[PDB]
């Protein structure tokens, strides 16, 4: 290259052609010299013909060139129509990368990923650096979409929404090269707004918050706090800015330097709201409500609501139980439609996957067991109904008792032991898979062994299953 | 320990509200809610596994028929004098009860100690050391007999 | 004693894996139920249909300039974290 | 047109800092041109960083006959496409005959400045007189007009690099032969237009600047970390 | 020579996974298939990738 140019250079007709001295460095790789020999005696420059060498630095992959270049000058925009776009998506966009595209979208979809997918679907046939930054983020090009980053305006919700698009495209299981790669670089962006957010909530907390919950004019059409909760990326909430709005937003108008036993203490006795124990920062009957509609308290007296209303249906169920209906129970069935009413408009407010979560669909379906025990239960002087009524009341008791485990969760000390619960499941599943297949073995043989020619179904799995299964337990047959 | 005790007491209730209300029928003494609610789902944490959900190994000589006597009421009875509980709905609800608290609620208690012990063991011999400054000095801030004539002192 | 035995050893390797990812996915779960119980604007829970009366009485009667100032002030920690990395 | 490198880039916006720092004001041409759309635009990133606590001003002195738009009023107007920058929060523009002239400004700058020289304010720690610093980057007359202006006036403290057109030859100069000897070889192509008879003339120029050599200093080249600007000012 | 590590590595296992679905392509998921399996005649539909 240097040969070329020197060659070149000294043909006395081609001085006056820099333009083709600076293609003739663009094609090849020579950074210091176009820079030593180009833009350094600054006579001749015009920042607007310096276009089609531009577009030409973005299609054979000059990242340092592309720097070179809008540190001396351009406007992003102004260089981007539709038409460099539908040659980007409709020619410089990969066949391998649609194809892996459409295997994402019809086996992983999200909304981002729709919303990617309809606007493919629209440039192979307003936000102009975020739409070159996703060409450049799915084209795995890894140098230059900083180099694009460094430039945008809303970063860190670009940032965070890279990284979701890289993982769903990293859970494809063909080319795993490729799912490797764009796994790594979801990594590095996922590690870049949360090094950026650090750094911009360790100075001014205040317009930090400010930038938690900006929409960007329709950038995916949703929030910087939205979008790592969709791409499950835990370590952007992990991290004590976004625990410290969190915490903020929690306790409402209470500091957080208080201790929460005076809180509860004010919530036991109402007219010690007025008092000098409590620092409600962030009149008198402004502080009443103020108090009263922070989301710590109203969340602390549902679950005494709760509490009272478990004790209620325990009284209910053992120990006044007739064939009509008293008073207790038309209490409790009141309640019930209260519970039965916010859970039915959490369910307009959610939608379909309010049906996703296992504790959503058990709170619907001991509801539905509870209005089965009413139409069980008012069909009266019928002693099997009245009875079935009462069975099915017991077995929807035990619904409505372990709820209060996920109710619970949100404390300090017993949230984190009660998450970790659930990453038990496969243990427990070895453990009742090996004991099934021994208490079988053992059941079957026992049972062949003593006796012969049972008929009878019930004492088949009597001597069976539930012996060996007593065994577990130290009862050592008989 | 707590976090034991909460998801004990929990599956405790869930278990001894539901099996005293499809056997039995309209308990009036305070005294036998609480001993067959509370107090027989905590003694099948020591392997007791509660015995009146049979219908076969149930005699009505333990029972009342009304509260009169000591004994607990029985299970509400039939046209035919037969117990009515069924049996393919209280069996395998000891079992879930007699596994889940048992086997896995204290097998995972074994595992919480046994991380806590492999956490706190470089802290332990600190912390005791500097507890030991505490008595030392207390001791030390004393001048007197050894304790029985201490009053005399 | 064998098949319990081994599933206390389980469960006490599974606890000793997954502590130092226990605190992050708790407080990743921690902003749902921040978020589900900011997004209700009512009185504390038995009068709540009440509320959900006056919600019904809705359904009875029926470029910014500091969004760029907020955006201009993140460019400038943009910058200073930029010099930040190739300082390393 | 105007090349910045990121090492004029780094030293700048350690300017702009100090200057922050201090309490000072930051004299300049003011158009919307190169070094001084920098300077402008890092003195709207400082205003928009802290928002307050000793904002800095940028004096802009214009010619006036280079300007696109002019609207005379007593009742404000709107700039709108030389250029002007926007980000200089006090502007002045020299009067004077027909549009093209240049070097008009740098007779009231140089009369400005030494008259802030001569002024005292005691509460300082230079001794009153309120300390004034030249700096000095880039190429062209003008820049040689303003330093020989700047050192003809007793205590201007020039500051040259060795980085830029005229920065190189300053700094790295330190009679008639030597200076022809650096000039033909840093500078050929803007010589190449340039006739002999204020050759001899600009030889006179730093004949005038080289007087002075302890009034002048360099930033050399291994200096290249952090507080480089503080240790030349 | 019992040289586990080298079966081990992401491409002997994938030669190995791509040998044992056969047809079925790895990138659907497997509740499909044994679906599949309990009915005969969903094998002529458009829910398992036959590449």
């Amino acid at each position: 290259s240097y040969a070329l140019y020197k060659a070149f250079s000294t043909n006395e007709q081609d001085k006056d052609n820099w333009n083709g001295q600076l293609k003739l460095l663009l094609e090849w790789n020579q950074l210091d010299l176009a820079s030593d020999e180009i833009f350094t005696n600054d006579r001749r420059w015009e920042s607007a013909d310096l276009q089609e060498v531009m577009f030409t630095a973005l299609i054979k992959d000059r990242p340092k060139f592309v720097r070179l270049f809008l540190e001396n000058g351009l406007n992003l925009q102004k260089f981007l129509t539709n038409e460099v776009l539908t040659e980007l998506f409709s020619t410089h966009f990969s066949t391998l990368v649609y194809r892996n595209l459409q295997i994402a979208k019809n086996s992983y979809n999200d909304a981002l990923l729709t919303f990617v997918w309809k606007l493919v679907a629209n440039f192979r046939r307003r936000h102009p650096l975020q739409a070159l930054f996703i060409w450049a983020i799915l084209q795995n090009k890894k140098e230059l979409s900083k180099v694009i980053w460094e430039q945008t305006k809303g970063c860190t919700l670009a940032a965070l929404g890279a990284s979701k698009l890289l993982k769903t495209l990293a859970k494809v299981k063909n080319d795993i090269n490729a799912a490797g790669e764009s796994e790594e670089l979801a990594n590095e962006y996922e590690t870049r707004a949360v090094e950026l957010f650090t750094e911009c909530y360790s100075n001014d907390e205040d317009l930090a918050e400010q930038l938690l919950v900006y929409s960007c004019e329709a950038w995916g059409g949703s929030n910087c706090l939205e979008l790592a909760v969709e791409a499950t990326d835990q370590h952007f909430i992990a991290q004590p800015g976004v625990q410290n709005f969190l915490s903020k937003q929690w306790y409402g108008e209470i500091s957080r330097d208080t201790k929460n036993w005076k809180i509860i203490l004010c919530l036991f006795i109402i007219p010690l709201v007025g008092c000098g124990l409590v620092s409600f920062r962030k009149k008198l009957l402004w502080y009443y409500v103020a108090f009263f509609t922070s989301p710590f308290v109203v969340f602390s007296w549902n679950v005494v609501f709760y509490i009272a209303f478990l004790l209620l249906f325990a009284y209910v169920l053992l120990m006044d139980f007739h064939s009509v209906p008293h008073t207790p129970e038309l209490i409790l069935y009141a309640l019930v439609f209260v519970l039965f009413c916010d859970e039915v408009r959490q369910w307009y407010m959610n939608g379909v996957n309010y049906f996703t979560d296992l504790w959503n669909v058990m709170d619907t379906l001991g509801l539905f067991y509870f209005i089965a025990g009413i139409v069980f239960r008012l069909h009266s002087s019928n002693k099997s109904s009245l009875y079935s009524g009462r069975v099915i009341f017991c077995l929807d008791y035990i619904i409505f008792t372990l709820r209060l485990i996920h109710i619970f969760t949100v404390s300090r000390n017993l949230g984190p032991k009660i998450i970790m619960l659930q990453r038990m499941l496969i243990d427990v599943f070895f453990f009742l898979f090996l004991f099934a297949v021994w208490m079988v073995a053992f059941g079957v043989a026992r049972q062949g062994i003593l006796r012969q020619n049972e008929q009878r179904w019930r004492w088949i799995f009597r001597s069976v299953i539930y012996e060996p299964y007593l065994a577990m337990f130290g009862q050592v047959p008989s | 320990v707590f976090f034991f005790l909460f998801l004990f007491a929990v599956w405790m209730v869930a278990f001894g509200v539901a099996r005293q209300g499809i056997l039995r029928q309209n308990e009036q003494r305070w005294r036998w809610i609480f001993r067959s609610v509370i107090y027989e789902p905590y003694l099948a944490m020591f392997g007791q596994v509660p015995s009146d959900v049979d219908s076969t190994t149930y005699d009505f000589s333990h029972c009342t028929f009304s509260g009169n006597e000591s004994k607990p009421l029985c299970v509400e009875l039939d046209e035919h004098n037969l117990p009515r509980f069924p049996e393919w709905i209280t069996i395998p609800l000891v079992c879930i009860y007699m596994l889940s608290t048992n086997i896995l609620l204290v097998n995972l208690l074994v595992a919480m100690f046994g991380y806590t012990v492999g956490i706190v063991q470089e802290n332990n011999d600190q912390v005791w050391k500097f507890q030991r400054y505490f008595l030392v000095q207390e001791y030390c801030n004393r001048l007197n007999i050894p304790f029985p004539f201490v009053v005399f002192a | 004693i064998l098949l319990v035995n081994l599933l206390v050893a389980m469960f006490g390797y599974t606890v000793g894996i997954v502590q130092e990812n226990n605190d992050q996915v708790w407080k990743f779960q921690r902003y749902f139920l921040v978020q589900e119980y900011c997004n209700r604007l009512n009185i504390p829970f038995p009068f709540v249909v009440f509320a959900y009366f006056y919600m019904v009485v809705k359904k009875c009667f029926k470029f910014r300039n500091e969004d760029n100032e907020t955006l201009a002030w993140e460019g400038v920690m943009k910058e200073n974290y930029l010099v930040k990395i190739n300082t390393k | 047109n105007f090349a910045l490198k990121p090492r004029m880039r780094k030293i700048f916006s350690r300017l702009i800092y100090i200057a922050q720092s201090k309490g000072a004001w930051i004299l300049t041409g003011g158009t919307h041109y190169g070094l001084m759309k920098y300077i402008g635009e890092v003195v709207r990133d400082n205003t928009i960083s802290r928002n307050s606590e000793e904002n800095i001003v940028a004096i802009g002195i214009a010619a006036w006959g280079m300007v696109s738009n002019r609207d005379t009023l007593i009742d404000e107007g709107h700039f709108s496409a030389y250029i002007l920058d926007n980000n200089h929060t006090h502007l002045l523009l020299v009067d004077n005959g027909c549009h093209g002239h240049p070097t008009v400004e740098a007779k009231l700058r140089n009369q400005l400045e030494k008259y802030i020289s001569e002024r005292t304010s005691q509460d300082s720690n230079y001794g009153g007189k309120i300390p004034i610093v030249c700096f000095a980057q880039g190429g062209g007359r003008e820049t040689l007009k303003a330093i020989n202006t700047s050192v003809k006036s007793k205590i201007p403290c020039v500051v040259v690099e060795g980085s830029g057109q005229i920065a190189d030859v300053i700094a790295s100069l330190v009679t008639s032969s030597m200076v022809k000897e650096k000039l033909v070889r840093f500078l050929p192509r803007t010589v190449s237009r340039l006739p002999e008879e204020e050759i001899e003339s600009w030889i006179k120029w730093l004949k005038e600047i080289l007087e002075s050599s302890h009034l002048l200093t360099v930033i050399k080249m291994e200096e290249a970390g952090d507080e480089i600007v503080s240790n030349a000012i």
